[PDB]
RNA sequence: UGGAGAGUCUGAUCCUGGCUCAGGGUGAACGCUGGCGGCGUGCCUAAGACAUGCAAGUCGUGCGGGCCGCGGGGUUUUACUCCGUGGUCAGCGGCGGACGGGUGAGUAACGCGUGGGUGACCUACCCGGAAGAGGGGGACAACCCGGGGAAACUCGGGCUAAUCCCCCAUGUGGACCCGCCCCUUGGGGUGUGUCCAAAGGGCUUUGCCCGCUUCCGGAUGGGCCCGCGUCCCAUCAGCUAGUUGGUGGGGUAAUGGCCCACCAAGGCGACGACGGGUAGCCGGUCUGAGAGGAUGGCCGGCCACAGGGGCACUGAGACACGGGCCCCACUCCUACGGGAGGCAGCAGUUAGGAAUCUUCCGCAAUGGGCGCAAGCCUGACGGAGCGACGCCGCUUGGAGGAAGAAGCCCUUCGGGGUGUAAACUCCUGAACCCGGGACGAAACCCCCGACGAGGGGACUGACGGUACCGGGGUAAUAGCGCCGGCCAACUCCGUGCCAGCAGCCGCGGUAAUACGGAGGGCGCGAGCGUUACCCGGAUUCACUGGGCGUAAAGGGCGUGUAGGCGGCCUGGGGCGUCCCAUGUGAAAGA
């Protein structure tokens, strides 16, 4: 099987490419509570179809570039920007905690 | 000292000159063909193209290009001479290409 | 090389008669007769209340010395019993009882354990027709332990079997006295052994 | 080229072989494709040779090449008998 | 089927708390001691340097020769010359030098593990199937001639063969452009057009064996991609310029910023980016009641490297340990111009180090390369040698023998101990002697049969005359630690805060069960102790399985970001969760 993930597009700013954020739930191997990790994939969008906030399936695919091995399967849920807002805020906290 | 596996090296430099020669013809013919496709000579360009192709497959016969590498160069060459022939097309000889 | 030296001194140090001397552990010379106290200068002194460790130590020694074995084979046999299915306590005893030297002694071929060991070592023992010179050879049930016909005419074998006439044998053993045969019928049970030894104490000596 | 040969699994002075399908280029005691038999040359047990003929015949339909000795032991177990 | 605790803070107590010990392990080393055998194992440090010898070749059934020799021819004789044959040497050519052997340096990484993708691919030799091999042409070695150099070697001229090279043809078929069909990433079919095949050799020479060409499939090995997992430092917090993406192009077997041009301004980070330290990873191994910790030697799988750094060539395959070029450092030769090297292959040397082996035998076995085969090579391998380094088996006697010798030790001077221990009696018979004496070995090959099935037959040893068997046969190494508590074993004398013991608590300043010796005893025994290191005890980093009023520990307080967590009813979904089937989980180990 080609691996297929479902996530939320958090980046529009490339050409023919969208960044998809994919959560993941698993029990901690020692302490056992369910922890939530998440990874960003650069997915190929040949038609510039999918926009920000879309919830899209992403399929293991023949390599397009460095850092691009997935293509956008289809659209699951259109435009829920609350997810994007959580990601943006979290990005934004990093401006503090330096100096 | 003095392994006669050295014989191998002596043959290496033989084949190096064989391979190196045929490739140099390929390139020098390929360019030639394209030069006439860009310059709108159709009959001459196709005449030369057939010789290029023949030289390619003949180099595939041996250990120079043995794989689909020869097919690569053919593909790219036929594409380039057809498209360059698209400027005031008139495919006179029509030998190398298909209708 | 097993323990070689004065033995009827360990008779004393354990506090129980150890028949490793064979005969004369029966005639009133065993030194367990009119000398039941342990050896040494302080033997006749009042002994102190032993530590809990001391008890399991003297019980393990009391068994080990009885079978005449190095600590090495002793512990390897024990751990073998700890792994095998069944009661570690009685499995160990069945395993010690299965030593070819011990069987030889037990079949009345030899006066003592040590004598049985030498008799095995010198190949005087048959097992299912084959010579076996290892005192450690594990006897299985159904094995015929005989005497090599080469040695059947030897006067020590005829000497011992002469006193074995009409003597009764362990319920897991049987022997033919004329043809100098013998057979290991089955493993002995706890009740099949009169060993003045508490197995639980030994098991409890190896938990540490 | 894939080959059918022996792999020594006994100990010193006690060889036991595993008739084995492996790439000719791997070690003799290295990773093989399939164990298709054993060989005891000192013949210590009643059964000192087992083959599973119909699997060997597979590996021969696809061109595994047996050793002279592998072929000796295979023939002995009747891999080639066609009557 | 599995879980033990103890000593030490106080005058005494309870608690907290660290330290220490008993257990197990080791690629070990050190001290004393040391009899035999089997199976394992043996540079952990300088990936420091290496003398010497061996470690990859093979094919005369692809081809033409040089040297040395013999025989037979054409001739009346000579000269010259033709054919056959033997030994040897390389050369041209083919297959193998990418396997196998070594190391652990680099690497924190798709490197490894694990599960997948390849519509993005390659695979010599091997297997199955389809089809074909017609004609012509050429060159470079060897050889011969000449020049340069001390050498390594090198330059020029001429002849020549081939399974070397090339042109034409033949088009089963394959490749490329374009179109159409079906599929759906570059998968399959089809049409026109263009392009592409080849080699001979051997005999039992009319037929067959070894080869050759194109294509499809198989099998095997491999490339590339992805999900997940993979040590420490946050006293490393910001990183990034091919950097992130795009269009086109180059390259490759093949995707891909892999590279290039141009365009956009992106990408990564507190879920730890970036930097630093450390390090091959795994199957496993050790420990532990387990959860866990520790580790990755030997063996198996993957990777990386071959004095350091870069690079390509040949090739199915390498960017190549025993191939090539270049830079650097080092050793050697040097006619000072210039050359040759590369044990982390097997042994061996030196250095360092607490420490790690034989410059051994063998092609008999298994395995690998070349070969129709005969056969050749194989420090892979099979064996031997050394080392108690580990494990295991085994010996230094067995039975009788005094209410109990001598010597030694203690004593209430009666005696007690060493102790059935010795002597001594009888029995057996490790060593050693003699003779016999292996399995591992049956194929390749030959013959019958068709070079098949099948039948038959013949040669084939390192270990080794070793194992083993049979006969004969001698009483024939014991050591080391410990004896204050934990901890099993006690007295005498010597010594007097001395000499010294000591894991911890502590012993010794005149009666020391602690020092030193002796007698005696305990514990193990061809070993026994010691040091180092790992786990355990340690619930002492507490998931299992701890805590914070006074013992170490509540942030000086708030507000609030991220994150964590979420009252009652119903319905959809089925992500976590639970069940079934199935593939996987290599071999070894357990
Ligand atoms: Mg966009
Ligand atoms: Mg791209
Ligand atoms: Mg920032
Ligand atoms: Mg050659
Ligand atoms: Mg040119
Ligand atoms: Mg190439
Ligand atoms: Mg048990
Ligand atoms: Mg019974
Ligand atoms: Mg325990
Ligand atoms: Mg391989
Ligand atoms: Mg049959
Ligand atoms: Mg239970
Ligand atoms: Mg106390
Ligand atoms: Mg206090
Ligand atoms: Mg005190
Ligand atoms: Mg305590
Ligand atoms: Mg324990
Ligand atoms: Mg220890
Ligand atoms: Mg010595
Ligand atoms: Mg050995
Ligand atoms: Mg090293
Ligand atoms: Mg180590
Ligand atoms: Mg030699
Ligand atoms: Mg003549
Ligand atoms: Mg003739
Ligand atoms: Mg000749
Ligand atoms: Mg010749
Ligand atoms: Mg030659
Ligand atoms: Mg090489
Ligand atoms: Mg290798
Ligand atoms: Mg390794
Ligand atoms: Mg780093
Ligand atoms: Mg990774
Ligand atoms: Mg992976
Ligand atoms: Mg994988
Ligand atoms: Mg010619
Ligand atoms: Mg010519
Ligand atoms: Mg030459
Ligand atoms: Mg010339
Ligand atoms: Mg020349
Ligand atoms: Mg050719
Ligand atoms: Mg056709
Ligand atoms: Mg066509
Ligand atoms: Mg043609
Ligand atoms: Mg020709
Ligand atoms: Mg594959
Ligand atoms: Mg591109
Ligand atoms: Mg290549
Ligand atoms: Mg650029
Ligand atoms: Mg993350
Ligand atoms: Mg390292
Ligand atoms: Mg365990
Ligand atoms: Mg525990
Ligand atoms: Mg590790
Ligand atoms: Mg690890
Ligand atoms: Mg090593
Ligand atoms: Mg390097
Ligand atoms: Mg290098
Ligand atoms: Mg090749
Ligand atoms: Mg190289
Ligand atoms: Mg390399
Ligand atoms: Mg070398
Ligand atoms: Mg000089
Ligand atoms: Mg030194
Ligand atoms: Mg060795
Ligand atoms: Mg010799
Ligand atoms: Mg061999
Ligand atoms: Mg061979
Ligand atoms: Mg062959
Ligand atoms: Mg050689
Ligand atoms: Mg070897
Ligand atoms: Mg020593
Ligand atoms: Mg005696
Ligand atoms: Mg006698
Ligand atoms: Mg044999
Ligand atoms: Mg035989
Ligand atoms: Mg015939
Ligand atoms: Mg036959
Ligand atoms: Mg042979
Ligand atoms: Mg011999
Ligand atoms: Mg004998
Ligand atoms: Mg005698
Ligand atoms: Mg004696
Ligand atoms: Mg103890
Ligand atoms: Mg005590
Ligand atoms: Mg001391
Ligand atoms: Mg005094
Ligand atoms: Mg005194
Ligand atoms: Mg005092
Ligand atoms: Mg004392
Ligand atoms: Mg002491
Ligand atoms: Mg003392
Ligand atoms: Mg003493
Ligand atoms: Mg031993
Ligand atoms: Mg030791
Ligand atoms: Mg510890
Ligand atoms: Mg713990
Ligand atoms: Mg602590
Ligand atoms: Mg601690
Ligand atoms: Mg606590
Ligand atoms: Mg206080
Ligand atoms: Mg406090
Ligand atoms: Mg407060
Ligand atoms: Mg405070
Ligand atoms: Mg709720
Ligand atoms: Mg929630
Ligand atoms: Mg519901
Ligand atoms: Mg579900
Ligand atoms: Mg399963
Ligand atoms: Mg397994
Ligand atoms: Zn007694």
């Amino acid at each position: 099987p080609k691996k297929v993930l479902t996530g939320v597009v958090v980046s529009d700013k490339m050409q023919k490419t969208v960044t998809v954020l994919v959560e993941r739930q698993f029990p901690h191997p020692l302490y056992g509570k369910v922890i939530k990790r998440s990874k960003k994939y650069l997915a190929h969008d040949p038609e510039e179809k999918y926009k920000l906030g879309d919830v899209v399936e992403i399929i293991e695919s023949r390599p397009i570039s460095k850092r691009k091995r997935f293509r956008v399967l289809r659209l699951v849920e259109s435009g829920r920007m609350d997810l994007v807002e959580k990601y943006l805020i979290r990005r934004q906290n990093y401006q503090s905690l330096s100096k | 000292r003095n392994l006669s596996a050295l014989k191998r090296h002596r043959q290496s430099l033989k084949r190096r000159l064989r391979n190196k020669a045929k490739k140099s013809a390929i390139k020098t013919l390929s360019k030639k063909a394209i030069q006439l496709a860009q310059e709108g000579k159709a009959e001459e360009a196709l005449k030369i193209m057939r010789k290029a192709e023949s030289l390619i497959d003949k180099a595939a016969k041996g250990s120079t290009l043995h794989k689909n590498a020869a097919a690569r160069r053919k593909s790219r060459l036929m594409r380039k001479v057809r498209q360059l022939l698209e400027a005031a097309g008139a495919p006179l000889i029509g030998g190398g290409l298909s209708a | 090389g097993r323990y070689i030296g004065p033995v009827c001194r360990l008779c004393r140090r354990e506090g129980v008669k150890l028949y490793l001397k064979g005969e004369r552990c029966y005639s009133p010379k065993c030194a367990m007769e009119r000398r039941p106290y342990p050896p040494g200068q302080h033997g006749q002194k009042r002994a102190r209340r032993p530590s809990d460790y001391a008890v399991r130590l003297r019980e393990k020694q009391k068994l080990r010395r009885i079978y005449g074995i190095s600590e090495r084979q002793f512990r390897n046999l024990f751990e073998e019993a700890s792994k095998k299915k069944g009661v570690t306590g009685s499995v160990f005893l069945g395993l010690l009882e299965s030593r070819l030297d011990n069987v030889v002694y037990r079949l009345g071929f030899a006066v003592s354990r040590r004598q049985a060991r030498q008799l095995v070592r010198h190949g005087h023992i048959t097992v299912n027709g084959r010579r076996v010179d290892l005192p450690s050879y594990r006897v299985r049930p159904g094995d015929e332990i005989a005497v090599a016909e080469k040695s059947r005419n030897l006067e020590l074998i005829r000497q011992n079997l002469e006193a074995m006439k009409g003597r009764k044998v362990g319920p897991w053993l049987s022997l033919d006295v004329e043809g100098m045969k013998g057979k290991f019928l089955r493993l002995p049970d706890r009740e099949d052994l009169a060993l003045p030894v508490n197995e639980q104490l030994v098991i409890e000596f190896y938990s540490r | 080229m894939v080959k059918i040969r022996l792999a020594r699994f006994g100990s010193k002075h006690n060889p036991h072989y595993r008739i084995v399908v492996t790439d000719a280029r791997r070690k003799r005691d290295g990773k093989y494709i399939e164990k298709i038999g054993y060989y005891d040359p000192r013949k210590t047990t009643p059964d000192w040779l087992k083959v599973d003929v119909e699997r060997a015949r597979y590996w021969l339909s696809v061109g595994a090449q047996p050793t002279d000795t592998a072929r000796r032991l295979l023939r002995q177990a009747g891999v080639f008998r066609q009557e």
